[PDB]
């Protein structure tokens, strides 16, 4: 059955989760440096110990962001009234899929980009028909499916141009937004630009 | 690629 949460209990579940994952996913990308050191440079042991600790470390993860999406799937996002909170738990989808792909194998990797881009997608044509371009979510969503392009997807094109586009339109938009409000904003649009001129 | 903050 359902759920429905308040903007600020979402946010604070949904911080407190990725500071659980950030920590995982950077010991992850260290772990797999020392692993590819190691592994060019030859050593017994210690490469056993090194793939046993990646093999846990992914363990973790795969069982996080899986419970992630069970919950968004099976009580969250049935029960989003709002446009803002059906487009950031189709976000949500998106990003706990794509950190998925991020170390996933094969089919696996090529299922977890699959959901990750209907997810995406989900979330884009909601953001497009009912936030403003300004809107927080909105330029949240415009960022992290860029950089799923460009990571994932590998489509520096079509990451750029969605960057690019959600960048200007807010662009627009801001010389008619509150005070309130566009301090909520900033930090998001500079990511976007910074990505952006990162890309060229 | 920085994705969205914390």
């Amino acid at each position: 059955m359902d759920v429905e949460l308040t903007v600020e209990e979402r946010n604070l579940l949904s911080v407190a989760y990725k500071n659980v994952i950030g920590a995982r996913r950077a010991s992850w990308r260290i772990i797999s440096s020392i692993e590819q050191k190691e592994e060019n440079k030859g050593g017994e042991d210690k490469l056993k110990m090194i793939r046993e600790y990646r093999q846990m470390v992914e363990t973790e993860l795969k069982l996080i962001c899986c419970d992630i999406l069970d919950v968004l799937d099976k009580h969250l996002i049935p029960a989003a009234n709002t446009g803002e909170s059906k487009v950031f738990y189709y976000k949500m989808k998106g990003d706990y899929h794509r950190y998925l792909a991020e170390f996933a194998t094969g089919n696996d990797r090529k299922e977890a980009a699959e959901n990750s881009l209907v997810a995406y997608k989900a979330a884009s044509d909601i953001a497009m028909t009912e936030l403003p371009p300004t809107h927080p979510i909105r330029l949240g969503l415009a960022l992290n499916f860029s950089v799923f392009y460009y990571e994932i997807l590998n489509s520096p094109d079509r990451a750029c141009r969605l960057a690019k586009a959600a960048f200007d339109d807010a662009i627009a938009e801001l010389d008619t937004l509150s005070e309130e409000s566009y301090k909520d904003s900033t930090l998001i649009m500079q990511l976007l630009r910074d990505n952006l001129t990162l890309w060229t | 690629a920085n994705t969205e903050p914390i």
